[PDB]
């Protein structure tokens, strides 16, 4: 459900193979109470795409893949109607939950 | 005497009471939850905060700093000169004075006479069992309820990442297999209008808790085991310790951060007797509540002396428009 | 039979069983505790009648008078209107009543306080006269404390009612002696307080779990031809 | 139906004796035996004879004493000699009582004495009891030797426990699993499978045996007896014994539940097993605070606890694979 | 005289009533189970609830602190000076006052005449019985059910780790073999809006428990065995003891935490005769229960004075507006 | 209303490869829009590079960029004029700017 | 002798204390959140700023520059002579003096 693809992209900010350790964005996406800050955090996480691209390119392993545009609108087609924070947490926490998965990137 | 202070401080860009270690990447600052109205049910919001342990430690540091210059500074613990809070930890019985003399942790009067840090800030002697309740109590440092309501949850945390340029003597930036420590880490800085409250019980300094009174002439004469001049000097040093309190010396990482401080407004009351605790600045309506408290206390027969900075208070009760912290502590020491 | 109905809306119980170290607390307040509380009510409501050299004899005489107007040794019953739980607590219980060990020997000890949102208390009388009906009805209220001085208690309403001979499940507490003829909860309750006795009492409590948590809900027991109605719902009760 | 009655004294010791009745019956045979809880009595219904029950009991005592003789006034490092008994006197008292029971029963002689009950079998007991205006000297509480031995058999055979030394002090966590509705013999034997002997861990790396909830999580992680808790309702009664400076006392008596934790473990390990136990052990060893947050989330159904635990684990050394993350997401629903 | 105060208070960032952690490096705050309705469901929530033992201890501390200022503070046990209060034991038959005066335990009247703390917070003598109940009782401090319903989930428990650095003579630190003391402990700080209820029976202060009245001249006047002036001084000291109660002086860890305290709302009833306790502040509908019980008590013939702070409690009842705790204290010292 | 994807398709050409146009400042400005006027300024700055990319797309064997239609501009103006609150304005500005960093298959 | 200085200084076209990009062509400048009183109530704004670490490093550079000329400038560090801000990294117990000698780290008085 377009969760693994974005989780593997968020995993690029925590893994030691990318020696930048973007942990603030993980806290922002996990600690989201309403609509605006969750989108702000996911934008901040996605903004570091060239960082990861040039880090993997300059290190040797294949560059990371950006989340596909096909499920980008899928993110906003559901979170819009999660007016209640209680059910919004089920996805806000899960976004960072999948950010710590194994996600083998470079050999 | 007994003096209570409560007010607001404008503090920004501070990494005070961080959680992660020096070698740990992404050094994290402490956060505390606060319950606010937000024109609906009581909602809990997690916001950066400053623990009272740091405030107590820095009050102790200021107290020893202002007491060393006093002629009675020799009556101090060796650890106090090192700015170490380990006052008679677990596994020892005898302690060391400032000049190196030994002191026995058996009689509370001797401990509070030969040592001054254990008197003002209390102490614990687990081996013997001797204890002393601290006369200085520091609250947490929380942003005001109105401010956190207005910001509506805007993080208020800046995670600034920085590293070093640790390089080999040959000029090559080595990896972990070379001997350099070129590691990447981050520090969290907070901002906002915080509220502070600290209470001092200097009226009981030099008084052992076991025998607060002596009753020699069938009168409530306090059991002042030390000289009255020494007690006055200790009280003056404790009051002057508030000068670096609201100046930028109440946190860690001062070398690389040095947080920007400015007192907006505050109130302080002292009457050399029992006094109700002032309402903390975390609440937006603390001014009227404190005005009511100090008006009822004065009406109850208390000689409450009130110094207020940058607040109208009640503009009818006896309040002195103090201009700064130094003037406030001067007024406090003028009534000793 | 004039049955006194009261509602106790107080969070935590405070009565502990015959226990040490960890102080096991009763799931429901025993008749001894409620009898003592009502005796205290008589003590501070009408102190002219009960006057003793020491508090022990005043309490004993108040208890004796209460039992005189009681139906039998089978004392006051209760109905848990809320699910029950065992809420653990840690206390600094000093130990100085034993041989030696001076007088200041305090060590941390556990003493759980049973939590309850709502409970109902029914005293069973034998048609006390009107001039004392108001006396005991007022004595039913102002029940400030239960167990030790830690857990406060408050009343909601006080009333007198007959059983109207209605069939309903027995949602009260009864001894496991006569209701043997009738998912069971029976245990020692110490009906009679001691002052210098022990009857097994049944409880309408079960440990069923609905989704994840257990608490302690109702027992839905067999119906009894003797009952009483409160706030619309009718609950059965046993009387001798 | 013999329908053995169990003495009503203390719902913990009562549970121990009524819960060792089942193993006494099993060692003597007694097919189709069940346990009906009566709040605290915990009655047992079966079709066994009294002599057959005695034969099963003497078999259990023989096995226990044979285990005791393996280590050496004889003091053994077993469950019922010194592993769980925090008091030194009981280390010799209990074996003497058990061998006295063996001698009495093997001669078809019912025991005719009463003995002190230790705090291990019932934490509600101790040294002093408030009578009216003070305590009673000695140990006021006493139990008949037959029920004493039966409860000891149950405790040794069924209830898991953990001992952590850490130098001078000593912590003993004791756990007993209590059914709440009804159980048959197979269920109780499945619970008996949880018991493992000689849990005297000590060392220094395994310093996470403090924080009793964390210790029970660690113990249950490596246990794969039966996922009975998802189809039957069970509770856990647990308590800690501390010997800090020869000051024997109890500091924790919380009453948690076992269904949620077992359900969580089964849901997590259903996807991957190699990445499950290694994950949990690494997180326990490195991120103790993360483990506490995780167990709090499990017991309270809290979303932030899992994220905090994973972040703390990933900070130091935890791999935190994908399959366990997917399992957590599925549990979240 | 007899007063009963129940309300809801706002406090946060506190480590009150922890489990000590004497042998375990992790210090746990109190953890309690509370049953609450969840829209056709009876669920349990793990929230801290502060024991009334600490509340009573701090009330006694405030009473002994305020009783020192009055000239009649001589009648006080030397034990109470050190924030003690064991009040004898099995092996104690003699009471030592602050000045060091021997007091016998033959009767309660002499004990309460010579000791003030035992008259207020009670005492007992297992050697000869003569037990005396405490005249001050405090309930548990737990979050209200409305707050639990509104918050539902959320940790609301912050585990903050603090270290104790202890270097050697020059700069050397040690973990477990250098002989220094270096511990990294953790403290659980709680938050939330709590509810409290306290009962103070000042009407029985200075009167022996076994002899509430004299009744010698055919008039059952109260048996005030102590001097009326210092009796009123005791009443005033006990009333002012509440000043270091709704201010942040409750619990432990005051030096390192000093919880941010502010009472939200409260209702208090004061009368010269026995009066029922109103309600514990944990209940969300406790205002309606307060109004109902006050109306019933007044209809039964009780001269009850009702002081309300930040709560309406209906306009029909004769409620007096209270600005703050000091306002309530000033309004209470009149009687 | 479906125009977010259309405008994000053009926005992605400002940061993707195979274009030699790495305009991250305009993306930051259009994503950090605190008020409507600066959001419109960022939109204009992004759209000013439409000839910049359209002329060189055909010079490198790539399809021409999907320049937003005037209907998309009308929809954006309608959404902006109805938002006087920074609350939803922040998420609206984030929504279209998020499409800039995506794995678009612009050049086959 | 203690000194405390404060004031206001104007910066124009400055790129001081930037992130440096590292893996991006866009060299970001450091941003911090500061509190503004405002007539409408306290607010927070993100503005560029220079951390005190860089100011301390530049003060150290100036101090070593003005201390090298002093006759007692030999009592310095080779890393200090090379404008290196690290002091006694992990795993080292000796200091490389500016004269080339080795300084022990077992005593703070000898170090200072």
């Amino acid at each position: 459900g377009w969760i693994r693809n974005i989780g593997r992209y968020l995993s690029y900010l925590v893994d030691d193979t990318f020696e930048e350790y973007a942990y603030d964005v993980v806290d922002g996406i996990a600690k989201a109470r309403t609509q605006e800050e969750l989108l702000e955090g996911v934008y901040k996480a996605l903004r570091l795409a060239p960082k990861l691209k040039k880090k993997a390119e300059s290190k040797g392993c294949p560059p990371p893949r950006i989340p596909s545009p096909e499920d980008i609108e899928a993110l906003e087609e559901k979170v819009e109607q999660l007016s209640n924070p209680k059910d919004l947490r089920k996805l806000a926490v899960s976004l960072a939950l999948w950010a710590f998965a194994s996600w083998n990137n470079c050999p | 005497m007994y003096v209570r202070i409560s007010g607001r401080i404008r503090l920004n860009a501070h990494s005070l009471n961080a959680q992660g270690g020096g070698g740990t990447n992404y050094i994290e600052i402490t956060k505390t939850k606060v319950t606010v109205r937000t024109e609906n049910g009581w909602t809990v919001v997690e916001v950066p905060a400053i623990t009272g342990n740091m405030l107590k430690h820095w009050h102790f540091v200021g107290f020893v700093d202002y007491f060393k210059t006093t002629p009675y500074g020799v009556n101090l613990t060796e650890r106090a000169l090192r700015y170490n809070g380990t006052r008679f930890g677990q596994g020892e019985t005898t302690a060391t004075k400032a000049n190196g003399a030994t002191v026995q942790l058996n009689d509370e009067a001797t401990i509070i006479k030969e040592l001054a840090d254990a008197d003002v800030h209390g102490f614990l002697a687990p081996k013997t069992g001797r204890r002393r309740v601290s006369l200085v109590k520091a609250s947490f440092i929380l942003p005001t309820e109105d401010f956190i309501k207005e910001v509506e949850g805007e993080r208020l945390i800046t995670a600034i990442k920085h590293n070093r340029v640790d390089v080999d003597e040959k000029g090559a930036i080595g990896s972990s297999k070379e001997g350099t420590a070129q590691m990447l880490f981050s520090r969290e800085y907070a901002t906002g209008l915080y509220g502070f409250s600290i209470v001092l019980d200097l009226g009981l300094v030099g008084i052992p808790q076991g025998l607060p009174v002596k009753f020699e002439e069938n009168q409530p004469r306090p059991n002042i085991v030390i000289d009255p001049n020494e007690r006055k000097a200790r009280i003056e040093s404790a009051l002057k310790a508030l000068i670096p309190m609201l100046s930028g010396y109440i946190g860690a990482n001062l070398a690389r951060s040095f947080p920007v401080f400015k007192v907006e407004e505050l109130v302080a009351i002292a009457s050399e007797g029992p006094i109700p605790a002032l309402v903390h600045g975390f609440y937006e309506d603390y001014i009227e509540a404190n005005r009511s408290i100090i008006k009822n206390a004065r009406a109850l027969g208390f000689n409450i002396e009130v110094f207020t900075y940058n607040v109208d208070l009640g503009e009818d009760i006896e309040a002195t428009k103090v201009s700064s912290v130094e003037e406030l502590v001067a007024n406090l020491v003028k009534m000793v | 039979m004039d049955i006194l109905l009261v509602c106790l809306r107080f969070p935590f119980f405070s009565v502990a069983k015959r226990s040490y170290q960890v102080r096991t607390s009763f799931l429901l307040p025993p008749p001894s505790a409620l009898k003592g509380a009502l005796a205290k009510g008589l003590i501070l409501l009408k102190p002219e009648k009960y006057a003793s050299s020491s508090l022990d004899e005043a309490a004993l005489k108040a208890i004796k008078e209460i039992e005189s107007k009681l139906v039998d040794i089978k004392a006051v019953s209760v109905a848990p209107l809320s699910p029950l739980i065992r809420n653990a607590f840690l206390l600094k219980r000093l130990r100085n009543l034993e041989s030696g060990s001076n007088a200041e020997k305090s060590d941390a000890m556990r003493r759980e306080y049973t939590f309850t949102r709502e409970l109902l208390v029914a005293y069973i009388f034998k048609n006390l006269t009107q001039e004392e009906k108001n006396l005991y009805l007022k004595a039913a209220m102002l029940i400030d404390v239960i167990g030790d001085t830690e857990s406060l208690a408050t009343p909601v309403w006080a009333s007198f009612v007959k059983p109207e001979d209605k069939k309903a499940p027995l949602a009260f507490s009864a001894p496991y002696t006569e209701i043997y003829s009738l998912r069971m909860y029976i245990e020692k309750m110490r009906v009679s307080p001691e002052y210098s006795q022990e009857e097994i009492f049944y409880l309408p409590i079960e440990e069923r779990r609905y989704k994840r948590i257990v608490y302690y809900a109702r027992i839905y027991p067999p119906e009894v031809e003797k009952a009483l109605t409160v706030d619309g719902e009718v609950l059965g009760i046993w009387i001798p | 139906f013999n329908e053995f009655k169990t003495p009503q004294i203390d719902p913990i010791f009562d549970l121990y004796v009524a819960y060792g009745y089942v193993v006494s019956l099993i060692r003597g045979g007694a097919k189709e035996a069940t346990l009906i809880p009566h709040g605290a009595s915990y009655l047992i219904q079966t079709d066994v004879s009294n002599e057959e029950f005695r034969h099963g009991l003497v078999d259990a005592l023989s096995s226990m004493l044979s285990l005791h003789i393996a280590l050496a006034k004889l003091v053994s490092d077993a469950d019922f000699s010194a592993g769980a008994n925090i008091n030194n006197v009981y280390w010799d008292s209990v074996p003497r009582n058990l061998e006295k029971l063996m001698k009495d029963l093997e001669k078809k002689r019912s025991v005719k004495g009463t003995a002190t009950i230790p705090i291990t079998l019932m934490p509600s007991a101790g040294k002093y009891m408030l009578k009216h205006f003070g305590v009673q000297g000695g140990n006021p509480i006493k139990v008949d030797l037959l029920n004493y031995a039966l409860a000891w058999v149950g405790f040794h055979y069924y209830t898991p426990y953990i001992k952590y030394a850490k130098g001078d002090t000593t912590w003993i966590h004791i756990y007993q699993i209590a059914p709440v509705e009804e159980v048959d013999m197979i269920s109780i034997l499945s619970l008996k499978d949880l018991k493992m002997h000689l849990p005297h861990y000590y060392e220094s790396n395994l310093d996470f045996l403090i924080n009793r909830r964390l210790a029970l999580l660690y113990h249950l992680l490596h246990s794969e007896a039966l996922e009975l808790f998802t189809e039957k309702e069970f509770v856990i009664h647990s308590y800690t014994l501390e010997r800090s400076g020869n000051n024997q006392a109890i500091r924790s008596f919380e009453e948690e539940e076992i269904g949620k934790l077992m359900d969580f473990l089964w849901k997590l390990k259903r996807r991957d097993f190699y990445h499950a136990i290694k994950f949990i052990d690494d997180l326990l060893k490195k991120a103790t605070e993360g483990a506490l947050a995780l167990i709090d989330a499990i017991m309270n159904e809290r979303l932030e606890g899992f994220y905090t635990a994973l972040k703390l684990g990933k900070k130091a050394g935890v791999v935190s694979s994908r399959e366990i993350v997917a399992a957590l997401e599925d549990i979240i629903c």
